[PDB]
């Protein structure tokens, strides 16, 4: 069914959002490596903020992915 | 390479001038012991 | 100086910028541009001289 | 961290333990905690607010010198002129800043210009320190 | 069915864009991490303007997402 | 329709460019965080720089979406 | 028809390229912030090089916009 | 069937997501180089957190991969 | 046929994802440069971590190209 | 004319690739900013290297740009 | 025919992977700039690495370009 072809095309096109999340998270944890290296005795605070940033980047990532998934099955 | 470095002023000159500045901002209540213990006295003799 | 009756002669080392910025020993020290060593040594020279003067 | 903050005349902290330090430097201020990476930064006219292990944080103005963060987590903070804040006149600091700027132009040489700029910068850092 | 498919395709091509804002968010939060590693004395200011950068990039992310939904549902 | 379907495709495609503007904005503000945690004695100038950069990059991403919304209905 | 459809597709996939220029200007101004924080003794030179970077980066970005514009208006 | 062609199109488009994980790994390992150069004496923990980040970016890469084969091979 | 066109689309799309792996290689190598300048006495370990990061980025790139060559020729 | 459709769509897809050129020129300019600030002495050499990177990415952008130009003129 | 256009559509989609190559080259030739600015006494080794990275990333760029031109002319 052509509409199902659109379904598949749109899902595959909009699952690319994970790209930005991957790049941003890579940057985040690299900065975490640097920051903990410079000042090792703030490792706990640095990882608190690192987990904040991780969660709140993957949040938008999987938000887009979940919107596209609802597009996929249960529109 | 801050500005005073290319000027030629050795870092000791910079520290001298900054210290003199922070001394001039001292109250005359404390300028008493600031002025003493501060001035340099050594003279130089050449070869 | 060690006591009113005791003083021991001492000699301490002064290192130049070339000697200090070409040693593997202090590689670890971070943020050290080739200039901040110039300033730090210019200051440590006066610093050691003043210490010796007081002693 | 074994902190030692000293001036040619007086010693404030001798192998004292304080949690956090906020040092100025020639490349913008920064902070020091126990295991900070070793560094050989020098100081800039500013103020160091040492954070005692407990709540108290004490602010000492320093005019120049050298900060060394040690390999074994200790610290040596030597300052040519380490004055606690109250000993300074903020009005006199601003007035000195203004005058020093006044003689800014009267510098036939570049080195003289740098001299007046040095005093001006120190005076302004003082002015901001006392507020 | 051609326009029905084009709507989902354009929706995907619009939901991709927020990946860049995700990368920017990762950048700013890693920057918070290392800036707090250097100068822990500015915790309050650092966090308060890191969150501002977060919300400001969320602005552009929402911008693209709303564009996508507008095209998909209301032309 | 063929032409209108392509209109929609072109709009959705054009409105992707915003990714670069958003990432660049994030970079500008992270850099403000860094350069301010370093030297907090120029706060005013640092905010001037950062806001000017935000306006600039946001504006360029908005130009991309301007192409999107003009191809939408023009 | 497909000529007009081709024009719309081309514009949509062409005006994209300016995202790279956006990332470029973001990096340029981040390095500007860092460079100023380092040596405020160079502000004028920093401004000169930064506006030069903006000019010579938005110039790079604008070509995809120009290509789409030429395709649309005058084919 | 044509819908299988659509599956191919979607999977190809999805496979672009791999780029995010690739760039993230690049920058994470670069920051590990930096953090092992500036402070060699944290090598261990720095590498631990670097592999953590590698895992959580390969997460995006592999989830894009798996979803590409799920739409392609549901 | 339409599946041939779908396979062409699959190649054209799936290969793009390699941009992230390329950029990650670029960033990790720039980090090599920075670290080596900072700590020249670790050159060997710098190459070690450099080749490690390159392998972990070519993983993603070769997944991209494998997906391309499997949609197209298989 | 599906031939013209392919020409225009291909040109529009090729011109996007200059996103890498934009990001590269931006990061090179920012790197030059940082380098001049930290070490103003080697201004000239750093600017020469920056121009080299500028051009070496502009050529890679011109690759796709000339592909599009050739499609526009010939094919 | 559609496939006489699908070939070029796929090739134009393929060529865009060169954005990663461009961004990587710019990043490496900015790292060159700042690395040389910080530590001028290691210039030759810096440049020896820089060429390695440039060649090694434009290699993947040319893999993308080769895929494209193989679709175009060689098959």
């Amino acid at each position: 069914d052509i509409d199902t072809a659109a379904k598949f095309i749109g899902a595959g096109a909009a699952t690319v959002g994970v790209a930005g999340s991957g790049a941003g998270i890579g940057t985040v944890f690299g900065s975490l490596i640097i920051g903990y290296a410079r000042n090792p005795s703030l490792k706990q605070q640095l990882f608190s903020y690192a987990i904040l940033g991780f969660a709140l980047s993957e949040a938008m990532g999987l938000f887009c992915l979940m919107v596209a998934f609802l597009i996929l099955f249960a529109m | 390479v801050a500005y005073w470095r290319q000027a030629g002023l050795s870092y000791i000159r910079y520290s001298q001038i900054c210290a003199k500045a922070v001394r001039d901002a001292l109250k005359t209540e404390f300028k008493a012991n600031a002025m003493k213990t501060s001035g340099s006295t050594i003279k130089i003799v050449k070869v | 100086f060690r006591s009113v009756i005791s003083y021991k002669t001492e000699e301490k080392p002064i290192f130049s910028l070339d000697t200090i910025s070409s040693a593997e020993s202090m590689s670890i020290y971070d943020d050290i541009d080739a200039d901040v060593l110039r300033n730090y040594q210019e200051y440590s020279l006066a610093n050691i001289i003043y210490y010796s003067l007081k002693e | 961290m074994s902190f030692t903050f000293a001036s040619p005349t007086q010693v404030f902290f001798n192998s004292a333990n304080v949690r956090q330090v906020d040092v100025p430097t020639q490349t913008g201020a920064f902070g020091i905690l126990a295991a900070h990476v070793p560094t050989l930064q020098v100081l800039r006219p500013g103020l160091v607010v040492v954070h005692a292990e407990d709540g108290t944080t004490s602010k000492y103005f320093v005019s120049s010198g050298s900060v060394t963060v040690n390999a074994d987590s200790s610290v040596q903070l030597l300052a040519e002129e380490a004055v606690t804040l109250d000993m300074l006149d903020l009005g006199a600091a601003k007035a000195n800043l203004e005058k020093a700027q006044s003689e800014l132009l009267g510098a036939a040489d570049e080195a003289t210009r740098a001299e007046i700029q040095i005093r001006i910068e120190a005076n302004e850092a003082l002015v901001k320190a006392l507020e």
